[PDB]
């Protein structure tokens, strides 16, 4: 049965050892010792110019922790004991302790550059300013995981009796804005596995009851996920009620078993750390135990792709013994068509209401635009070397460039349909016409 | 009083 | 434990028998025979004259299916093939494979001729175009029922955790719109009883555990849905965000026991095909076997009734006893008075916004406005005849034409209640300047 | 195994005896006596001068009942009988039977001067004029609890398959609009406290499975409850359906145990009846028997106060034990300010939407402003002291009358902050910019 429990953002246990890390994120990492009944803590970061790692000595025996480029929240779920360290020197850090009714526990927190935010087992919601002036209390769901990114907050919520759900906000200094509250969520669960395998990573579980393993911001502040299947989920359209939705992005069981040459090379594992545009930072990680250890192994990066394959059609196609299984050109065009129309979408959103950072995305969403017109090219000519002339006007009609209309008239010559030629052509003097108007 | 119903249908 | 299965629109178990109907509607009924390792599925139409009844072999076990009048669609949950067929020679049948994961299944498809959709059990909706052209994918909660209009789709969900949901929603030709997302669904369940586990019912819910018959767009685009048990409901308001809500609109159980003569004859089913503006069009089932057996019975029609109606009152009301149980005029008055206002706003909904479908609708209104003052008369008259002049002129209140309360004036004299005349007077004459502004 | 029940706000048990109370409000009381197999039931005032008390047999069983300024409303949640009894003679008293399915039973009633509601255990609401007219018929979750102001009502609804939730709405001349409809409930259901089934306690959860001693409009119209965590709970920006949440603003637990000294007495509770402005008015319970009994107590008053105190921190800075907690200026001007900014929040909203409903409430506003700086200074005093600049500034900001920046300046200096006085007067000459503006 569940149970409420903390969490931090891809933490670890502390498995048989007498250490652990507390949580991750493209910035950096934290983690702890256990000195008889003292730890001491380490703070790492992945731009050793701009920080300086360090390290010190908790008597209280923290348990939740939160990291941004500002710095570090530090919490105690059961004695409610609380620490805020800026990175800076000059801002000394403080302290404070929280009430708890019996048997209360926080289970989460996260900050903004001036906001505190706390939540507990009994859905009790509290705020204060960076110098620990409270200025707020809700009563919600019960909250299993925060993150934050600028002004722009993310939560998840869980109850027995209302289901999983989701909120989304932006704290802004102008007004604080509500963009969705505790709507309901689609994730994957574990629980089906956890009581019915008995596969010993039952500490996991116990660990992270929830198995959301880890959760952030991507790099143009989209909200994203990593589910407990191991598939990466984002929000798209959030800030269209009627039009936001949920989209899976990639699959990584998928991948390893392609690389393994169609294999099930379960001792593999993959431990997400950020998301950076359209490729994932990660751990690979093998061997008995499903996350990393010390001294930190280097990441690795991968590109997100469209669920689009099937196992046994690829093994047909297919069929050096462990090469990586051959696809069809098919496959590959639609995957690309998708995977650039969706990155489109997104980039031009985000340019849409918040702009370049750095003056030239736009060659990208450019060079993307180029990449569909020329996925949909290669798909539209085997379309009409079937003959299917239906079909193929069809998918002429979702071309872009005139460029690109040319070389599919080329290809109907080339097929010789002068039917589809004719066809192409009105499309493109219609097309004409309204580019001249 | 029916009738007056007839008139109203009426 | 539980277990999510398949479902199409009014199809049919097998029973103790090697045939069953897959899904019936207005255009038609599909329905198949075992022959050795194979089946033969036929698709018969109530229209022959326009479509013509064909028939083929079943070699994939395509345990999914869908009519419409451009072609039918079928599928399979476990293998992930599917096939769309048009009823011309003008395009061509085809087939295809969809990408389901390991314990995935396909639950339901539908079809329009602009699109073609499917959903699985894990919650994926997949879009194709009518030649299986693909266009998206989309995550939501496990899918169980499906249905669509043009381009507008209607959508039930399911989780052991966020309970019953539905969505209701238009792939717009600029982009998808959600009018509703995963919102809660207000039906029945039947098999927290005991009873359930009769034969016949048993069987049923083996067949179709959440207990739904059928799901279709009225005669108007509105969605409607025919439950456990047995009462017609339909979304009233969905194109007005703060008052959508759902109307029971017809208990089936009670018009075969009035119609029965007051009687239990739960020997008695009926099978939802389609409405057409007050009336549904269904099969009566009589035996043993809740479904339509074979061959197919002949099609059957009722109306749409308020639920006003006492059994105890009507059977003393009422005292060949078969015969339909007499109504009172008060309940009758009633009953009418509410259903007009009903009908009369759902057509004007329908004509503000779909206009006039069928060329009669102003005609139907005006009868409706009519009907909806003469039941309110002859609520009025009890009133008057009751000496309640508060209750008369509150029924005064009620109605629309001036002719109405002259009837009204007419009415107040001869019981005798000089008051109410003189009040009802007012009223005209204060409506009277209101229609000389 | 759970089970559905009829209920009514703030009525009692029998206990063992021979009566009870059916519900209890600001305006009076009703409490019934058993007389073999019939009863007596009282209608009794807290402003018995100017409503009639008066006493009557009930030889029907009624189980459900609603008390008004005009009259009140009975019901037999088995055979559907209702009776409504003015408390003056101009207004009859009358009666009425409503249909009911096998099985069903009204879960609730609730009557104003412009509208009528019933609800049942199938989850059907119907709405009646004051003569008990319809008006509507509508399929919704399960109705738990009902309650209403002028056109404003206020439902929760309750399943195992679509979770805890509630809904608001204005059942105004033009439409019912819904300001909510079957949003989750963020409440602490009883029997999340499984152990506590004494035989005391088991009476009253049979009797009331939902544990909540009352629901009820503000005295600015504004939805409250009080549940199984013994706190008090409102809605606050309701009239904002966006921006909509719940507010913790007085625990009697917390109350209780401050009251006697700091102590865990487990001998006084808390019947609330209904919400004055900043006061709960309430009747205070002694002993096994947590319901009120016979005679009635006279009624008491208690005022809210934010959950913002750690119990063993008050217990060492209080260290005649019995006499209430002496708090220290920082908390206790934490939690005035915290108070003062809610209640005049509340208050605004109010005013901006149904402006003074009473006549003096400006009045009100302006002393809250001034509680509220005067809090504020304390706070920035202390601050100041600690010689925090940071904090110190950021608690100016917050200060709303420019005579409290200047007693700030004055603090500063004491302090011997020259910075922090520049940076004040900067503050200030900012907002003698926007005066001007």
């Amino acid at each position: 049965k569940f149970r409420y429990m903390p969490f931090s953002p891809a933490g670890t246990p502390f498995g048989f050892t007498d250490r652990r890390y507390l949580t991750m994120n493209e910035v950096g990492y934290v983690s702890t010792v256990k000195n008889s009944e003292q730890y001491s803590i380490t703070v790492s970061f992945f731009d050793v110019g701009r920080f300086r790692e360090y390290h010190f000595e908790d008597l209280f025996g923290y348990d939740l922790c939160f990291l941004n480029e500002k710095g570090t929240l530090f919490g105690q779920s059961k004695t409610g004991q609380i620490q805020y360290r800026p990175h800076d020197s000059i801002h000394s850090n403080w302290t404070k302790i929280i009430p708890l009714q019996a048997g209360e526990r926080i289970t989460s927190v996260a900050a903004t550059p001036v906001r505190v935010i706390v939540g507990t087992s009994l859905g009790y919601f509290r705020s204060f300013n960076q110098f620990g002036v409270p200025f707020a209390v809700e009563k919600t769901s019960p909250i299993v995981a925060l993150t934050a990114q600028n002004y722009r907050v993310f939560s998840v919520h869980y109850s027995q009796f209302h289901g999983l759900s989701y909120s989304l906000s932006e704290l802004g200094t102008s007004s604080k804005r509500y963009y969705k509250r505790e709507c309901p969520l689609p994730m994957s669960l574990p629980n089906i596995n956890s009581d019915m395998k008995k596969d010993a990573n039952l500490d996991y579980y116990n660990f992270n009851p929830m198995g959301i393993k880890s959760l952030f911001f991507s790099s143009y502040g989209d909200p994203c996920i990593f589910g407990s299947d191991n598939t990466l989920l984002l929000l798209s359209k959030w800030r269209s009620p009627e039009e936001s939705k949920w989209l899976p992005i990639l699959d990584s069981n998928m991948e390893i078993w392609k690389m393994s040459g169609g294999k099930e090379t379960t001792d593999i594992h993959v431990w997400p750390l950020a998301l950076a545009y359209d490729t994932l930072n990660c751990i690979l990680v093998k061997g008995k135990h499903i996350w990393p250890e010390f001294p930190l192994p280097l990441p690795s990066e991968m590109e997100i792709r469209m669920p689009v394959f099937v196992k046994s059609k690829l093994l047909e196609e297919n069929k050096e013994e462990d090469k990586e299984i051959q696809i069809p050109v098919s496959m590959a065009a639609e995957e690309e068509y998708l995977r650039s129309k969706v990155l489109s979408e997104l980039l031009t959103d985000t340019l849409e209401n918040d702009g370049e950072m750095y003056g030239n995305e736009n060659e990208v969403l450019a060079a993307l635009n180029g990449a569909y017109d020329k996925a949909l090219l290669r798909l539209f000519a085997s379309a009409c070397s079937d003959q299917n002339v239906e079909k193929a006007l069809s998918l002429a009609h979702e071309l872009k460039q005139d460029r690109a209309l040319t070389a599919a008239v080329k290809i109907s010559e080339r097929a010789e349909l002068p039917s589809l030629v004719k066809k192409i052509n009105n499309i493109r003097e219609a097309r004409y016409e309204q580019q001249l108007k | 009083f029916d009738d007056i119903l007839g008139e109203f249908e009426s």
